[PDB]
DNA sequence: TCTACCGATAAGCACAACTACCTCTCCT
RNA sequence: AGGAGAGGUAG
DNA sequence: TTGTGCTTATCGGTAGA
């Protein structure tokens, strides 16, 4: 970083991208059988349901392989973007 | 799967059938103590498929699939071309109908056959 | 102090080296000492704590 | 009823595309029939009985091998003497036998012991649902001859046990009726290679 | 190079109708260590 | 999860994924310290280095025999066993 | 090998409907997986309902709403259960004679009525004129498990079937090269029993669909077996793709004639021997 | 005492194989229901009261109702008079080297012997019944030998205790051998041998080979050390170890990877790269080793309010929790919460000792 | 109606579980 | 002079 | 302890004389 400014700027990037990468992941962890009647197009009311539980995406992710496996391929291609950032945070000067 | 103790001595009874009385008995071997079932009911088990105890987690069992995801259609929204179709029902309709979910992480569009 | 787990920020240590008339990111501009000529990069310089293993060279020599 | 017959018609099919390309002298009626074509020929019941037929070698009209299919699975030594006698009776050293079940291990002896005077071959009716020759894996198979052979083995200087082995038991080597001794050509999608029977 | 031990001593009577068993290696500084 | 089980029946395993917001120069939490700690440790351990060798001598004692003829052919060492007819190389030298 | 992973292609001729790959491929998965009695049924109870016929009738309760999601009807798993019945009927020593199966959309059961919308299943065991089928702990350990283990769909070999989407297939198309990915189909079968081989148990379950499936390149993922197959060039073949997709994995490059002289030296007596002694002393052998 | 669930072998036909309760007691191998008869039970309800499942499943009736038909197939007519005495005392007399005491007396120092009550250890057995049920239906969870909370270690205080045992063992043998040899056909310090302890422990601590905790062969290995003259940091580093016993190098399973019982108690940044990764693991800085108290604790727990256990096996327990003292039941408490802030408060008091755990859980409810 | 080898399962019984090097400490 | 037990280095 | 090959040993088995 230039500065400090440019620092909080970049720190603040990286927390909203881990954000959204783990949103990501969250809304990628419901492409299974079990969700079909809410993917299809059609009206429910739980929808509500699916986000606010937050803390029991985490715990059915740890128990599932292929949950998992389908989780960090989508934190890698939403990660991707965020290692993106350092040529655009990083001078010319820099040995890295 | 069901069981229950005579008042007589307190022990477990066991169903039996009797082509005279038609009637479904109870009666424990302890004690020559014969009283009338209840509901007719001699086995009830809720089918669960909790079979291999403490081993579904370690080894991947697949209990819930995953949704196949193809790469011939083409989103509307966005130009992708990953997908996921799966069959469902619609709110009235009769039958499976095919779906489509768009695979783009920024996109979040879903459309029908 | 070094704390594993309570080291002190980087801004902190910065502003520690500023204070001493240094460079606040540890490099200092230096000269070769073949030609003479002023190095067009700075050369970060520190007092690190290295040690010495047991290893040497005729202990393997066969 | 009507799958049995769709599945012998497919067999059929299978069978006849086999023996045209192993040149048997196969008419094009018979390799172009359809399903309703041969349907309306089968009449109400085949009993595993038309599908026996005899066919003659295109280059020489001498040789002959005879399709026989027993009425029921589960054959035993009586049905090979059967069938061996009928084919003395009728002068022919190559048979195809198609049979439901695996034989009894007697008639596998009996077969084995008269394998000299006479060639057997036996097929499992769920090999032939699928043709093997007709496949992108599988490359192009073609048997030399004698002659073919020699200038093989004069050609490289080398002798008939020092060449790449293919054994009997392999699918490729029953479709085209290889006995041990004979040599193959193989080419790859170009590099050619030759693969020895034994 | 020998070994830094204590001897062990307890009565032993036998009856009809303090002696040594064996060394045990001292720790050092333990509760018995000048 | 951490504290053995989260009582949601009892599981008795699990496929750990964290994610760590800091980095090394900021510094590391002590518990990301440990989930770092965790997934570092498979790297350090001596098994799985058995098998490149095994294998590496299994295939050199069957590949060992291996040569090419003046002929042009590739023959094994024992009985001049064909194994190649003709080298099968794109190019661009014989 | 137990799993005996399987391969199978679709046809060409479904490109002419619109999405006619994802309708096909979503059929041959419904038809060819298979799906337990137990995972539709949700409460099987037995009840005391006093050829003759015997006691100890059992019951099965199945909710309509699974069965609409599976897009199945109790006359077809009725249907099934009898045909499977009568299919083996090597379990159940016993005294056991014939099984009938009766259908019921409302029985007299007043134990429950929590679920208003779901269909009875009626199983009545009978006994050709004994009474050594009346005690419940036979029927309860012996006919449950059968008729919970018998599958509604599918076949007992295949054990499941998932779709996926590749670009560099193992069995590449003659013409239309064009077409940049394709869709297969993966089946994985048990190995109970040794005595039949999977894929002829496979070509035998898709007769109704032989048509649908592109048996020209549809080929087993086994290498050892496959040359039992399709010949020992497919297998070679086979071999090689595999290799080569491992050495891209490993993330070196490797020329193509080394993996070539690998594949004709493990396969020059006609069969891929294993790198142990065993397999060593038989091609000197 | 060991029970363990698994389908039945003896004396079972094909048509019936389902999973019953056995009783492994001095390989004896006795059903569960004649051994809680045996210990003053008289009444299928109470037995089954005993054990509070607390739960509706259809596999652990199942199981319960088999292991009652086992028992009653086993022995006739042995809920009436003393039948399952006589058949437990059957099946001790029947093992290749059974004790010499009776049955009246080997289930007193034998079964339990914490538990001085002959309808105490009913209730127990009862409760680890319920225990392994619960396991069995996934409401409760396995032990897993990659905790700390279920492990201990020794350093000196055991490790030499049994070599000295051994060794005196051997002793003994010996200087009997000589009193027989002796006796037909001498100072007392001329029959015990005083240089065969001594060169066994010479031999242990030079060899390295220390006995094995639970067999008479093999030695295990590793267990003494040469120490490092380096630098004091190796010496250091040498006396604060701790080592984990596997059977094989190439696989040990989860114990190489480290876990949250770890915290403050062992490093587990550090730890040696090899053969032996994870298996040694170096402890903190703030480690100390708990040791043994000479006072008791059962006399001062009666004072903060703690219940005693009832003798009684018809009268159940309502809310009261279990107290367990070292693995025995001690006690019965009314409220666990204070309960605990009360020993707390008297163990900061200087009044209990100073290495004591007290552990609350709600959900086992003790 | 009484014998032959013949298919799948239990139970021992084997080999094998990387190279290239360096020290020390204990026997025999 | 020869063997067994530990620790250590490089890929 | 495992991980696979490998050789005894027993359960039934259907076919032919
Ligand atoms: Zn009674
Ligand atoms: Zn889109
Ligand atoms: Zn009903």
């Amino acid at each position: 970083s230039s500065d400090l400014q440019s620092r909080k700027n970049l720190t603040e990037e990286i927390s909203y991208g881990l954000r959204e990468a783990e949103q990501v992941c969250n809304k990628q962890q419901l492409m299974v059988e079990s969700w079909r009647d809410f993917l299809a197009v059609n009206g429910e009311d739980k929808e509500e349901d699916s986000v606010s539980d937050l803390a029991r995406f985490c715990y059915e992710r740890q128990k599932s392989a292929t949950l998992s496996e389908l989780a960090v391929s989508a934190f890698k291609d939403a990660y991707r973007d965020v290692q993106a950032l350092a040529y655009r945070y990083g001078d010319q000067s820099n040995s890295f | 799967s069901t069981m229950k103790f005579c008042r007589e001595c307190n022990n477990i009874l066991y169903p039996k059938e009797d082509k005279e009385q038609k009637i479904l008995l109870y009666a424990c071997r302890n004690c020559d103590h014969q009283e009338v079932a209840d509901n007719s009911c001699v086995y009830r088990n809720e089918v669960h498929h909790s079979v291999s105890e403490r081993t579904q987690i370690l080894t991947d069992v697949a209990s819930d699939p995953t949704l196949p995801r193809t790469k011939a259609v083409r989103c509307s929204k966005c130009q992708h071309r990953e997908a996921v179709f799966f069959q469902a029902t619609a709110r009235g309709e009769e039958g499976m109908t095919l779906f489509f979910v768009c695979c783009n992480p920024n996109c979040g569009h879903r459309w029908r056959e | 102090h070094a704390t594993p787990f309570s080291t002190p920020g980087v801004t902190e240590i910065t502003e520690q080296l500023h204070r001493a008339g240094f460079s606040r990111w540890g490099n200092e501009r230096v000269y070769n000492g073949r030609s003479g000529e002023m190095m067009r990069s700075m050369i970060f310089m520190g007092p690190t704590f290295y040690q010495r293993l047991v290893h040497m060279s005729e202990d393997k020599v066969k | 009823t009507e799958e049995e017959l769709k599945r012998l018609y497919r067999i059929q099919k299978t069978l006849m595309q086999m023996l045209r390309d192993r040149g048997y002298f196969i008419a094009d009626s018979e390799l172009t029939m359809t399903k309703q074509q041969f349907i309306r020929k089968h009449g109400d019941n085949m009993k595993r009985e038309d599908l026996v037929t005899l066919k003659a070698k295109r280059n020489d009209n001498s040789d002959q091998l005879y399709i026989f299919f027993p009425d029921e699975a589960k054959v035993g030594v009586k049905t090979m003497k059967m069938y061996t006698n009928r084919m003395k009776s009728e002068n022919v050293f190559r048979a195809i036998l198609v049979v439901q079940q695996n034989l009894t291990p007697f008639a596998r002896t009996c077969i084995s012991e008269i394998s000299s005077k006479f060639h057997l071959e036996v097929f499992q009716e769920a090999e032939m649902l699928v043709n093997i020759k007709e496949h992108v894996l599988v490359p192009e198979h073609q048997v030399l001859t004698t002659e073919e052979k020699k200038t093989l083995l004069e050609r490289y200087t080398v002798k008939e046990t020092q060449l790449p082995r293919i054994q009997v038991t392999d699918p490729i080597a029953r479709y085209f009726g290889l006995k041990r001794g004979q040599v193959v050509k193989i080419i790859r999608p170009r590099y050619v290679t030759y693969r020895y029977v034994v | 190079n020998m070994t830094y031990s204590a001897r062990i001593k307890v009565n032993v009577q036998v009856e009809v109708f303090d002696i040594l068993i064996g060394s045990i290696p001292v720790m050092v500084k333990s509760i018995l260590c000048k | 999860p951490l504290r053995g089980a989260k009582g949601k029946t009892t599981t008795e395993s699990y496929v750990p994924y964290g994610v760590i917001e800091n980095s090394f120069l900021t510094g590391l939490n002590p518990l990301e310290s440990f989930v770092h700690s965790v997934t570092s440790r498979d790297s350090s351990f001596s098994g799985n280095a058995d098998l490149p060798g095994t294998l590496s001598r299994r295939l050199m004692f069957f590949m060992r025999d291996i040569y090419a003829a003046y002929d042009g052919t590739v023959r094994n060492s024992f009985g001049n066993q064909l194994v190649q007819f003709t080298y099968e190389t794109d190019g661009p030298v014989e | 090998q137990r799993e005996q992973t399987m391969s199978l292609y679709l046809s060409e001729y479904l490109s002419k409907k619109k999405h006619g790959f994802e309708y096909g491929s979503l059929e041959i998965k419904n038809h060819l997986e298979k799906l337990s009695f137990s995972e539709i049924v949700s409460t099987s109870m037995i009840i005391f309902s006093p050829v003759p016929l015997s006691p100890w009738v059992c019951h099965f309760h199945i909710s309509e709403k699974v069965l609409k999601r599976k897009q199945l009807s109790a006359e077809s798993v009725v249907s099934s259960l009898n045909e499977q019945y009568k299919s083996r009927n090597r379990e159940l020593k016993l005294d056991i004679v014939d099984l009938d199966i009766q259908n019921t959309n409302h029985c007299s059961s007043d134990d429950q009525a929590m679920k208003d919308d779901n269909v009875c299943i009626t199983v009545t065991v009978v006994e050709a004129s004994k009474h050594s089928v009346l005690e419940l702990d036979a029927i309860r350990l012996v006919l449950i498990p059968f008729l919970l283990d018998s599958p509604v769909k599918g076949d007992q070999g295949i054990k499941k079937v998932n779709i996926l989407w590749t670009d560099r297939p193992k069995a590449p198309k003659r013409n239309g090269n064009h077409l940049a990915g394709e869709l297969y189909l993966k089946v994985t079968m048990y190995g109970d029993r040794g005595k039949r081989n999977c894929w002829t148990a496979l070509l035998e379950t898709c007769l109704p669909i032989m048509d649908m499936i592109d048996w020209g390149r549809s080929h087993p993922d086994n290498i050892r077996q496959c040359c039992s197959v399709y010949g020992i060039d497919a297998g070679r073949s086979i071999f090689v793709a595999n290799l080569e997709s491992a050495v891209s994995d490993t993330g070196k490059e490797i020329l193509r004639e080394h993996l070539l002289l690998v594949a004709d030296s493990l396969s020059v007596t006609g069969e891929f021997v294993a790198l142990n002694a065993k397999g060593w002393s038989k091609q000197r052998q | 005492f060991i029970v363990r669930l698994s389908e039945n072998e003896k004396a079972e036909d094909y048509k019936r194989r389902e999973k019953v309760l056995t009783v492994y007691f001095l390989s004896t191998e006795i059903p569960v229901w004649l051994l809680f008869f045996a210990l003053g039970v008289s009444s299928d309800k109470e037995a089954m009261d005993l054990i509070a499942f607390d739960g509706d499943d259809a596999s652990i009736t199942n199981s319960l109702i088999a292991s009652i038909h086992v028992a009653d197939a086993v022995c006739e007519a042995f809920r009436c008079g003393n039948n399952a005495l006589t058949y437990v005392e059957q099946q001790i007399k029947s093992t290749k080297f059974p004790p010499a005491e009776s049955v009246d007396e080997c289930l007193h120092l034998y079964l339990f012997p914490g538990l001085q009550s002959l309808k105490k250890k009913a209730r127990f057995l009862g409760y680890m019944v319920k225990c392994l049920l619960n396991s069995y239906a996934g409401k409760r969870k396995c032990e897993n030998r990659d905790s700390f909370r279920n492990k201990r270690i020794e350093l000196a205080g055991e490790l030499l205790e049994r070599e000295i045992r051994v060794h005196l063992a051997h002793a003994r043998r010996k200087m009997t051998r000589a009193m027989q040899k002796h006796l037909s056909g001498k100072p007392i310090e001329h029959y015990l041998d005083a240089s065969v302890i001594t060169n066994g422990l010479s031999r242990a601590f030079s060899t390295g080979a220390w006995s094995h905790p639970f067999r008479k062969m093999e030695r295990v290995s590793g267990v003494v050390a040469n120490l490092g003259r380096a630098n004091p940091l190796q010496t250091l580093i040498d006396l604060r170890r701790t080592r984990q016993q596997v059977l094989y190098t190439g696989k040990v399973g989860d114990a190489r990877y480290p876990h949250p019982s770890h915290w403050g108690r062992v490093c587990f940044l550090s730890t040696p790269d090899g053969e032996n990764c994870g298996l040694v693991k170096n402890m903190s800085l703030l480690g100390l080793v708990s040791t043994q108290s000479l006072e008791s604790v059962v006399e001062k727990l009666f004072a903060c309010g703690m219940e005693e256990l009832m003798d009684d096996t018809c009268t159940p327990l309502f809310g009261k929790h279990k107290v367990l003292l070292n693995g025995d039941w001690v006690g019965l408490c009314a409220d666990s919460e204070s309960f605990v802030a009360e020993l707390k408060s008297r163990r900061r008091q200087s009044e209990l000792p100073r290495e004591m755990e007290i552990k609350r859980d709600k959900d086992d409810n003790e």
